[PDB]
């Protein structure tokens, strides 16, 4: 790989620079190189990896939705035939999105998850696995769609099981996992009641544990609790 | 769209 | 080139889609393919070309400035040595920027400018030539820096000479050229007085011609006049 | 930075 000749520490340094420059594709490429060195990632390094790919795929998802909406409108009654170009370009964006997802899933499978023994690392990686299968599910229309959805569910569920055993209810990773799994239920699994129940129970159990926290931990936890509340407000 | 992290 | 098999009209259609999706790298690649078909560009097509590359290089310039500032800070007294990584990454971004500029300049030279006989097209392309040499000048530090600056000046000056002969003082292309040439004077040529004189004279001559315009032309002209005023306010 | 178009 093109980053094989660069020192691990230099890749991490450059990922941080790329983040400051809002160069998320470069950030992701640097972090992929760092992962491929084969050593486990620290907390900060796991966060860099996640931020980089979240921003790259986030932009691809936004573009895919714009193009999909145009394509859907083209297929309404009374819409003039404009040829294959909208489908082709939506497909191009879709294929690039799928590529990025497959790259992340590949890093997780070779070999981040299998080496992650602490709850904080293992839950984080399993949540990412769920997230990138969820993005694949958003664009899936074929024979494998159910298996893709189930892959996301399974990863999220394993993460949830560990998180509930090993982490306090205010832990930001536990909270972020629950946030995202709740969105999976609402948007992917056609399970809005499960989505709402998960968000509410997660919020409420977190609330009850805030008293244990420092000011700084309180700030971290309450930020994600507000995201849960924001989703609940959207859904109820 | 809903919030995710 | 990778767009050689795609119809001209399809490339233009996809450039418009890419713009809607804020996929400016794709937009630029589509427009490069369209130019390489060898036919002259309509007004709308010239605008697509310009928008695409302005947005790509704009993002590269912003990133280059972030990295350059970090690099400059690293070279201050009392700054800890952090190795070659900041310079390397600034160089990487710089090389990519230069590549994009060279691509645009190449399209202009082969063969957009030489086929452009109407003032509106020729001025527009010569302004772009000035703009992309200006971006090269922003990052130039070597033997050729003076020649790069002079290439920008020459292109802008030829555009100015045609614009003054052939276009009314409110014409948006004439106004945009003057805006950008004034910035060249201020930021590249170390000529703030020339920059201010050009912006003021351009504004004032435009003001005097607004009475000739429809409502819609008035809106177009006054928008760019306000940009001139904004720069004057910054500089005085 | 100054305005350009
Ligand atoms: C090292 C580690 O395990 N970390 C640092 C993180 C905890 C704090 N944090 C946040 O609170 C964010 N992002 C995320 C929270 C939770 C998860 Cl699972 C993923 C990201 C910061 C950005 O705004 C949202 C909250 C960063 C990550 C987990
Ligand atoms: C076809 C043609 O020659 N055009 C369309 C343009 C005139 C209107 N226009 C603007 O007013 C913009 N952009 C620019 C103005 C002038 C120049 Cl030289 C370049 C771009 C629209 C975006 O906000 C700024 C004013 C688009 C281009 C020239
Ligand atoms: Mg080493
Ligand atoms: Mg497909
Ligand atoms: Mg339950
Ligand atoms: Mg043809
Ligand atoms: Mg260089
Ligand atoms: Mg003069």
């Amino acid at each position: 790989g093109a980053m094989g000749s660069m020192e691990r520490a230099s890749l991490i340094q450059k990922a941080k620079l790329a983040e400051q420059a809002e160069r998320y594709e470069d950030m992701a490429a640097f972090m992929k190189g760092a992962v491929e060195k084969g050593e486990e990632l620290s907390c900060e390094e796991r966060n860099l990896l996640s931020v980089a790919y979240k921003n790259v795929v986030g932009g691809q998802r936004a573009a895919w939705r714009v193009l999909s909406s145009i394509e859907q409108k083209s297929n309404e009654e009374g819409s003039e035939e404009k040829g294959p170009e909208v489908r082709e370009y939506r497909e191009k964006v879709e294929t690039e999105l799928q590529g990025v997802c497959d790259t992340v899933l590949g890093l997780l499978d070779s070999h981040l998850i299998k080496e992650a023994g602490d709850a904080e690392s293992r839950v984080f990686y399993l949540k990412m696995k769920g997230d990138y299968y969820r993005y694949l599910a958003e664009v899936a229309t074929g024979d494998d769609k159910k298996r893709i959805i189930d892959s996301a569910r399974s990863a999220y569920q394993e993460a949830m099981d560990i998180s509930k055993k090993e982490m306090p209810p205010t832990n930001p990773i536990r909270l972020g996992l629950a946030l995202n799994f709740s969105v999976f239920h609402y948007e992917i699994a056609n399970s809005p009641e499960e989505a709402i129940s998960l968000a509410k129970t997660t919020f409420d159990e977190a609330m009850a544990d805030l008293h244990t926290l420092s000011e700084d931990s309180y700030k971290d936890s309450t930020l994600i609790m507000q995201l849960l509340r924001d989703n609940l407000t959207l859904w109820t | 769209f809903p919030a995710t992290v």
